[PDB]
């Protein structure tokens, strides 16, 4: 059996300013392989997070991962108005690469 | 550093078409290279991926019918797509691995359109 | 306002043998997929046809709600475009299949010391099932010339088998509970929306 | 009952072969059919499956270059192999397989043998 | 994973009268999903137990399986002359054919 | 009369990364396989090139034996013909290997709680191992046009990464050890038997 990976909320609507956590769970345990990406409207995915809780390079501070296992979270402490956009987790150091299916941020 | 992706088109149900990735900025046989492609409204779906040193691997809805090579000398990366189905239609992206690092190095895409 | 009935399908204490899959009709009613994805025992949810992020803002026609268990390895059969024993036995989705396949490990309900063979499976069947057809029946499965007129023997096969879920089994062999849910969009007005 | 395959020899490694497996008193078409092979001295193999229904399935070793296959008319089961290596040498079985309760009907097989050099 | 089966012993020596029990191990658990074949050589192996224990139709009574799970037993209750063979184990209700690699059973 | 030391490398208390795999000679000795079945429960064995059954009947001049943890759903690239990072980059065995494979389950003595991160693979490297052949190097990984002069930074990677061991791990992200017996043939004096 492979890993699959699910998100949740699948949509949220949250106010600039608000913090929210969004969910990234595993279908079995996966240590710390897990990435997270932000899709913009009209762009390509943009890395944020590896090892479930490393910020890429250049990433701004108020994006957080934790979890390990099964679950996992991407925290935005404070939500800003270029941060509504889908963000989508990714199985890592496996080549059948595995995706959820995505967390859509939007305006309240 | 960039990775700029051509190639994309309309096509027919069956017929066939080669994407290329062109590099700058890192070495496309250094790095394990890979295509992700996403259709019209969803989510993310890996394609396949070419390992520096050669080895290649393929998503399932693809086997048989893709496939991933590279051109040193030009510093590129190709999917070569035969026996196309609506099920291919999506924006396909080409990026680099670091495999335990994520895909740090994203192009914009090219786009494949087939016709029902 | 009334929220759609999703607990009483993922709640049961027992579920349908795949073989027998049992179907609920939803309609008239406010999806909301966070009582789904709250619930806990809700570990995975694969959706084909549309995307989950958009579900909170499409309304169906009516949402059908097939639900079973089957063994863990048998799961990546219950998609779009699948083969073996249970998609081409036991429950088949449609290639342009639009909805939802949501499925947890529920050794801790379906197992047994000793083996719970309450869950079953057909075996032998002579073609392919349709999407969604539904194939109850337990004739003796006639696997040569000579017809078998109900009688068990030599090429007469009863066509089902037990799954005999035991606790100690590796995952791929454990118990998954299944919710397959379809979205339909008939001509009809829309009586399923998550809002 | 019997399962009588055919078609075995002597190939050069790239060649292909097609081996046949013809039936009597079960119907090939309604049964799970398998080729298992056995290489000299070594254990068996599963090679690959065509189901009562039509669909089929492969060992990792033979994908892409094996290919099952049966006609009706004929009771007769088929296993066309491509590209035939070293690997490939073996006595290749036609089986009757049950799946739970096992491959109660086998023929006697035929031959496969890949020259060295 | 793949399930894999093992068989001990890889060689055994015993006299016609004799109990002999052999042995297969899974690599996960597999409930009862086993089957046992014997095979001369060159010939067709021929099945003698599947779903762990029970007798395939014809078999001698003195043939019988055990087993749940990960491990897996073939006793044969008083040796004959044409018992000595190669036994096999198979995984049941998977096409991913898997088999143990064989115990020979010569005389002694 | 003496029997070869397999005690050594399958029992011993912590074993190799894989990219740094050990390997010892074993010659000059009786190998009974039956001492290595009964003790120390070695869950898997599977063999190349030679039947486990012909095993008690064969002699060699040598014995290698190569030992190193790797994760469960690597274990199928220690065999004849597989590509992947470990088969490409770690531990390669060749297309006619003769020897037998041998893996279990190690999640009681290498996971630990908060992760094991002793356990290294490598992960980058510009082409494959050759068979046998063992890389323990830890040059800076250059991914781009410009020399690293060993610095960190981007493009400029190092090459080894650590497995993930918790014991909350799927199974097939669980350690597992893994000892490789190569027989070797040459032409030369049988030093290892067995009856």
């Amino acid at each position: 059996m492979d890993i699959q990976l699910t998100q949740f909320p699948f949509s949220l609507s949250a106010s600039v300013g608000d913090r929210v956590t969004i969910t990234c769970r595993a279908s079995q345990g996966i240590s710390t392989y897990l990435a997270w990406y932000q899709q913009k409207p009209g762009r390509a995915p943009k890395l944020l997070i590896y090892a479930a809780s490393t910020l890429q390079s250049g990433v701004p501070s108020r994006f957080s991962g934790s979890g390990s296992g099964t679950e996992f979270t991407l925290t935005i402490s404070s939500l800003q108005p270029e941060d509504f956009a889908t963000y989508y987790c990714q199985l890592l150091n496996s080549y059948p690469v595995h995706f959820g299916q995505g967390t859509k941020l939007e305006i309240k | 550093v960039q990775l700029v992706e051509s190639g994309g088109g309309l096509v027919q149900p069956g017929e066939s078409l080669r994407l290329s990735c062109a590099a700058s900025g890192l070495t496309v046989s250094s790095n394990y290279m890979s295509w992700v492609r996403q259709a019209p409204g969803k989510g993310l779906e890996w394609v396949s991926v070419i390992y520096a040193g050669g080895s290649t691997f393929y998503a399932d809805s693809v086997k048989g019918r893709f496939t991933i090579s590279r051109d040193n000398s030009k510093n590129t990366l190709y999917l070569q797509m035969n026996s196309l189905r609506a099920e291919d239609m999506a924006i396909y992206y080409c990026a680099r691995d670091l495999s335990y690092y994520g895909m740090d190095v994203w192009g914009q895409g090219t786009t494949v359109t087939v016709s029902s | 306002t009334n929220l759609c009935p999703f607990g009483e399908v993922f709640n049961a204490t027992r579920f349908a043998s795949v073989y027998a899959w049992n179907r609920k009709r939803i309609s008239n009613c406010v999806a909301d997929y966070s009582v789904l994805y709250n619930s806990a025992s809700f570990s995975t949810f694969k959706c084909y046809g549309v995307s989950p992020t958009k579900l909170n803002d499409l309304c169906f026609t009516n949402v059908y709600a097939d639900s079973f268990v089957i063994r863990g390895d048998e799961v990546r059969q219950i998609a779009p475009g699948q083969t073996g024993k249970i998609a081409d036995y036991n429950y088949k989705l449609p290639d342009d299949f639009t909805g939802c396949v949501i499925a947890w490990n529920s050794n801790n309900l379906d197992s047994k010391v000793g083996g719970n063979y309450n869950y079953l499976y057909r075996l032998f069947r002579k073609s392919n099932l349709k999407p969604f057809e539904r194939d109850i029946s337990t004739e003796i499965y006639q696997a040569g010339s000579t017809p078998c007129n109900g009688v068990e023997g030599f090429n007469c096969y009863f066509p089902l088998q037990s799954y005999g879920f035991q606790p100690t089994n590796g995952v791929g062999y454990q118990p998954y509970r299944v919710v397959v849910l379809s979205f339909e969009l008939l001509h009809a007005p829309a009586t399923v929306c998550g809002p």
